[PDB]
């Protein structure tokens, strides 16, 4: 398992997208998977080596296009939304 | 003797204001109804249909 | 006065030191 980027997990059955950290979530032995408000999972515990880890999706954000009119130019400036200048 | 009152009279909403939370009511409801509106959308999720 | 799902949220314009500048 490789931690602290963007993977395609596959625990048991359950599948989905995103980042495993370790955790601070404590479990209990009765209990392996955490979960979100929305019913998505937040927290498994890796079958293996039991140490809690967490999903965060993959970072996501819209993009918008700011541009002058094609009947000036075609130059045009990109703008991604709520991201730092890293994930570019 | 009207500027002292004019001077107090904005005294007291100083008052007012710091002692009184529903003093803001009109505003925080704007806050607190798209706050509820958008976690009704969220919990629908868990839903089967 | 007082997520992942995308449920975004934009900033205002108009930052809070403008609208008092105003
Ligand atoms: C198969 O799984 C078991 C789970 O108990 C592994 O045994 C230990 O699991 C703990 C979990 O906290 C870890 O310290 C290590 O994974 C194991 N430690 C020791 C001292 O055995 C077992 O190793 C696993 N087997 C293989 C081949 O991975
Ligand atoms: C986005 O970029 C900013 C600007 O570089 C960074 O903000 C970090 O914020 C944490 C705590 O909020 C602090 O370590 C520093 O203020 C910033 N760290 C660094 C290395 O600049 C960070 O890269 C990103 N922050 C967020 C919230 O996404
Ligand atoms: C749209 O553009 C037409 C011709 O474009 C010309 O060339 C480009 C490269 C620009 O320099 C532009 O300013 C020039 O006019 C115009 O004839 C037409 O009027 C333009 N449309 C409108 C609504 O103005």
């Amino acid at each position: 398992l490789v931690k602290n980027k963007c993977v395609n997990f596959n625990f048991n059955g359950l599948t989905g997208t995103g980042v495993l950290t370790e955790s601070n979530k404590k479990f209990l032995p009765f209990q392996q998977f955490g979960r979100d408000i929305a019913d998505t999972t937040d927290a498994v515990r890796d079958p293996q080596t039991l140490e809690i880890l967490d999903i965060t999706p993959c970072s996501f954000g819209g993009v918008s296009v700011i541009t002058p009119g094609t009947n000036t130019s075609n130059q045009v400036a990109v703008l991604y939304q709520d991201v730092n200048c890293t994930e570019v | 003797l009207i500027a002292n009152q004019f001077n107090s009279a904005i005294g007291k909403i100083q008052d007012s204001l710091s002692s009184t939370a529903s003093a803001l009511g009109k505003l925080q409801d704007v806050v607190n109804q798209n706050a509820q509106a958008l976690n009704t959308l969220v919990k629908q999720l868990s839903s089967n249909f | 006065v007082t997520k992942f799902n995308g449920l975004t949220v934009l900033p205002p314009l108009l930052t809070d030191e403008m609208i008092a500048q105003y």
